């Protein structure tokens, strides 16, 4: 944010008088999130008689 | 008669949290008619799990 203002004055009346303002501002924000889960089961069975 | 079983149980576990957050502001206004305001503000947050 910025302002500014100016004036100047003289009789000889005469006035003058200028205003500035400015203002800007910009916000981003990102969000990621990534999940992986595995599950394996591996049985073998053998028997004989 | 023998029997012989064999049971390897193991079980692990594993979690990190790390938070970083930093915010910075800095205002300067200076007047001699002349008038100037400045103001900006500086705001940073991160969180990763
Ligand atoms: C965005 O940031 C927010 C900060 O509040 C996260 O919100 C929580 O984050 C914690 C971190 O482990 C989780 O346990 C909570 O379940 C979250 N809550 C909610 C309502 O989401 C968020 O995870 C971040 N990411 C996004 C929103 O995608």
């Amino acid at each position: 944010k910025s302002g500014f203002s100016f004036g100047f004055k003289i009789p000889g009346i005469f006035e003058l008088g200028i205003s500035s303002q400015s203002d800007r501002g910009k916000h981003y924000i990102r969000r990621t999130k990534r999940f992986s889960h595995t599950k394996s089961v591996f049985l073998h069975a053998r028997s004989d008689l | 008669y023998r029997v012989l079983f064999y049971v390897d149980s193991e079980k692990l576990k594993q979690n990190d949290f790390n938070s970083v957050e930093e915010k910075k502001c800095k205002s300067s206004g200076w007047h001699f008619v002349v008038k100037f305001s400045s103001h900006g503000c500086k705001e940073l947050e991160n969180a990763l799990k």
